[PDB]
């Protein structure tokens, strides 16, 4: 159970890892997301929207 | 006759105040039909008016 544990969460601290890299990822595009439609905004208040 | 005359003029250069605003407004969207913040219907909107 220690072989076996380690692979538990040596596999699931890597899904961890994993986890944190495509939650991190998914919130780096949403956040691009949010500052093209907010970009867009002020332009479009720029001229006054 | 003279104020129907008078207030005709004033009419007039109202008429064309408000048309040179509007005017510029056109001259605005002509400054700013390259990219798409401005709608083609709004320059010939404003063209129109």
């Amino acid at each position: 159970t220690d072989q076996q544990t380690l692979i538990l969460n040596t596999a699931t601290a890597y899904f961890n890892v994993l986890n944190a890299i495509d939650v991190l990822s998914y919130t780096q595009a949403q956040k691009e997301a949010i500052y093209r439609q907010l970009d867009q905004t002020t332009q479009r208040f720029n001229v006054g929207l | 006759y003279q104020a129907t005359y008078d207030s005709a003029k004033g009419d007039l250069a109202k008429a064309q105040a408000a048309a040179n605003i509007a005017q510029l407004t056109v001259n605005r969207y002509q400054k700013l039909l390259g990219t798409q913040y401005i709608s083609k219907q709004e320059y010939d909107q404003a063209l129109a008016d």
